[PDB]
C-alpha cells in the first residue's frame, strides 16, 4: 500500500544510508550467504567467501535497484521491470528466496543505524521489500 | 540443530550483553506493529491501535518477557528443543490457533532487536548461529500440528 | 501479472459457472471449514453446520465479489477496495488463511468442471485469486 | 495425525477408485506449470517449455510414479510418518535443498487432481481426510531441517 508517511520514511533512510548502499548491500548479501546457506547455490559460478571481492560487485549492483525503487518509489514495476525477467523468467529463483535477503538487509540496516531504525520506520522498510520482492517475482 | 563450539560461545556470549526483558517486549512490540494481523491473537492487550499505544503498553512488555523465559530455556536445553516445547506447542495449537508461520515471524523480530540492540558485534557469524536457533525454536512450537 | 491468456481464461471460466457462482462459493467455504477448521474462528457469530442458511448467504456474497473481479480484471484494487478495509483493516484476518479458501475454490471448480479444468486454466486460476487474495491484504 | 474410522475409510476407499500413476505424474505435472520456479529444482528433465511440453515429458510422469508409491506408504504406515520418511527428508535437505513451503504446494496439487478425478464423491468430508494425510506427509518430509 505505502502512504505518504511510508513514502517518506523511505526516502529519509535511502537519504542517509548515503554512498554506504555499496557496503551494506555486500553486508546484507555476506549475511545472507550464512543464515541461510540455501541461497549459495544460486551463486555456485562466483567466490562467495565471507569477505570477497565478486561478492563486492553484486553487492553494489543490488544497492543500486534499491536507489532506483526508492526514486521510482510509485512505479515499481516499471522501474524494475528488468530485473523481473532476470530472476522470475531466466533464473527461476524460490519466492521464499526474497524473505531471507530483505531480513538481512534490515538487520543489515537496524545494525548500522540504531537511531533511525525505530517500529514506525522498520514496518515501512519490510512493506517496501515486500513490494521490491512483489515485483521481482511479479512473473 | 547443529550448534558447533565457535557457534555456541557466539551465543551465549552475545546473549551476555542484551537485557532479555527489553529484547522480549521489544520484539514482540516490533511483530503487532510491522504484521498488524498478529494483533487480533492479543485482543486481550487493551487497544492497539498506533506505534505508541503498542511499546508504552505494560501487558506488551510484560507478556515479551513470558516469551523470553521460554526463549532463555531453548538455549539451556538445545538437545531436547522439541520435548521443552511439548506444553507450548500444544497451548498455541489446541486453544489459540496460530499458523506456525507466525512462529518464524516472531523468531525474526528477536533476530533484528539482538542487531539493533549489539551493534557492530552482531556480525554475519553471529547472526547465523542465532538463526539456526531461532528456526529450531520455530518448528519446536510447531510439531503438534 | 495475468497475460491476456490469462484475461481471456478467467472469464470463459466464470462465464461457465453462471448462477452456480452461489452454490460453489457456499461448497468452497463448506469446504474451507472442514479442512482448515483454524477458519471457523472467523465465523463464530453464525451457524456453520455442514448444510446451512447463513452459509448459504454469505457464500453468494463471496462468488459475487469473484464475478466482480472478474468484469473489472483490470482495476482489482478499484473494484474491491471496499473488502480491503473489510478484510485488512476490521476482521485482521491472517494473510495464509486466503490460501486456504482461495485452493477449496479450486477444488470446487476442479470437482464441476473436470472438461475445462485443465492446467494451462488452473494457473491462470490461481494466479488470479492470488492477486485477489493480494488486493484483499494489501492495506 | 487423528484419522478417526470414518475418516480412514473415506481415504482407503476413495483412494480405491483413482489411478496412481496419473494422480502422481497429474500433480507433479500441474505443479510445474502453476509454480515454475519448481522447474529449476527439477532442470534434469529436458526442456519444460510450455504446458504441452510438461505434460507428455515421460520423465514427468516417471518421477510422479515414484512419488505416488511413497505417497502409498504414507497411507500404510500412519502411525509413523516420521519414522516412514526420515531417509527422504534427508535426501530433500542435504542434497536438494528444496524449502518445505514446496511440499504442501504439492500435496494441494494431489488434494485437487483427486477432486478433478473422483468428481461429486470428493465430498468435503473426503478432502478433510485428505487434508491431514497430505499435512502430515509434508511435515513428515521437513523434519530434517
Ligand atoms: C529484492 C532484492 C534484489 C535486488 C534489488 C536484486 C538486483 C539484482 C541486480 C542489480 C543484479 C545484477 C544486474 C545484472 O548484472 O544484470 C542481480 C543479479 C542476480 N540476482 Fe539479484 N536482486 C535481488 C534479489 C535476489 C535474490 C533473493 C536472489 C536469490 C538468492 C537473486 C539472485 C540473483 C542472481 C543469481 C543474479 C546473477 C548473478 C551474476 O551477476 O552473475 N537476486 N540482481
Ligand atoms: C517465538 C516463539 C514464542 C514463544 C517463545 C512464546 C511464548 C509464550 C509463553 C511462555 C506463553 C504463556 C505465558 C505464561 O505462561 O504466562 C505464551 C502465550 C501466548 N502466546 Fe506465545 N510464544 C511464541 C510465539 C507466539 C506467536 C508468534 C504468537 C502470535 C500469534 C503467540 C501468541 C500467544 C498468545 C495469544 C498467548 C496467550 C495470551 C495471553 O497470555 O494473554 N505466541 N507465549
Ligand atoms: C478472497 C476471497 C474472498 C472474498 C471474495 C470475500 C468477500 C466477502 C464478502 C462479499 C463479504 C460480505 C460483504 C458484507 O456483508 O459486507 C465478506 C465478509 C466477511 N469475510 Fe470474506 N471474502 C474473501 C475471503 C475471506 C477469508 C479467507 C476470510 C477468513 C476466513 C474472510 C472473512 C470474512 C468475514 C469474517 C466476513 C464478515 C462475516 C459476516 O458477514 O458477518 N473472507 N467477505
Ligand atoms: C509431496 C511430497 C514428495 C514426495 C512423496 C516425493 C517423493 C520423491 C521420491 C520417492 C524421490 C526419489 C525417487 C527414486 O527413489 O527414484 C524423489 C526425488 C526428488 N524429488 Fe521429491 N517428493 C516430494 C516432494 C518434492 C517436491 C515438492 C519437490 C520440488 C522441489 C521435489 C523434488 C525432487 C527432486 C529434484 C528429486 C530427485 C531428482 C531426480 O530423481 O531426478 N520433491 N522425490
Amino acid at each position: 500500500v505505502l502512504s505518504a508517511d511510508d513514502k517518506t520514511n523511505i526516502k529519509n533512510c535511502w537519504g542517509k544510508i548515503g554512498g554506504h548502499g555499496g557496503e551494506y548491500g555486500e553486508e546484507a548479501l555476506q549475511r545472507m550467504f550464512a543464515a541461510f546457506p540455501t541461497t549459495k547455490t544460486y551463486f555456485s559460478h562466483i567466490d562467495v567467501s565471507p569477505g570477497s571481492a565478486q561478492v563486492k560487485a553484486h553487492g553494489k549492483k543490488v544497492a543500486d535497484a534499491l536507489a532506483k525503487a526508492a526514486d521510482h518509489v510509485e512505479d515499481l514495476p516499471g522501474a524494475l521491470s528488468t530485473l523481473s525477467d532476470l530472476h522470475a523468467h531466466k533464473l527461476r529463483v524460490d519466492p521464499v528466496n526474497f524473505k531471507f535477503l530483505s531480513h538481512c538487509l534490515l538487520v543489515t540496516l537496524a545494525c548500522h543505524h540504531p537511531g533511525d531504525f525505530t517500529p514506525a520506520m522498520h514496518a515501512s522498510l519490510d512493506k517496501f521489500l515486500a513490494s521490491v520482492s512483489t515485483v521481482l517475482t511479479s512473473k | 540443530v547443529h550448534l558447533t563450539d565457535a557457534e555456541k560461545a557466539a551465543v551465549n556470549g552475545l546473549w551476555g550483553k542484551v537485557n532479555p526483558d527489553d529484547v522480549g517486549g521489544e520484539a514482540l512490540g516490533r511483530l503487532l506493529v510491522v504484521y498488524p494481523w498478529t494483533q487480533r491473537y492479543f485482543d486481550s492487550f487493551g487497544d492497539l491501535s498506533s506505534a505508541s499505544a503498542i511499546m508504552g503498553n505494560p501487558k506488551v512488555k510484560a507478556h515479551g518477557k513470558k516469551v523470553i523465559n521460554a526463549f532463555n530455556d531453548g538455549l539451556k536445553h538445545l538437545d531436547n528443543l522439541k520435548g521443552t516445547f511439548a506444553h507450548l506447542s500444544e497451548l498455541h495449537c489446541d486453544k489459540l490457533h496460530v499458523d506456525p508461520e507466525n512462529f518464524r515471524l516472531l523468531g525474526n523480530m528477536i533476530v533484528i532487536v539482538l542487531g539493533h540492540h549489539l551493534g557492530k558485534e552482531f556480525t554475519p557469524c553471529a547472526q547465523a548461529a542465532f538463526q539456526k536457533v531461532v528456526a529450531g525454536v520455530a518448528s519446536a512450537l510447531a510439531h503438534k500440528y
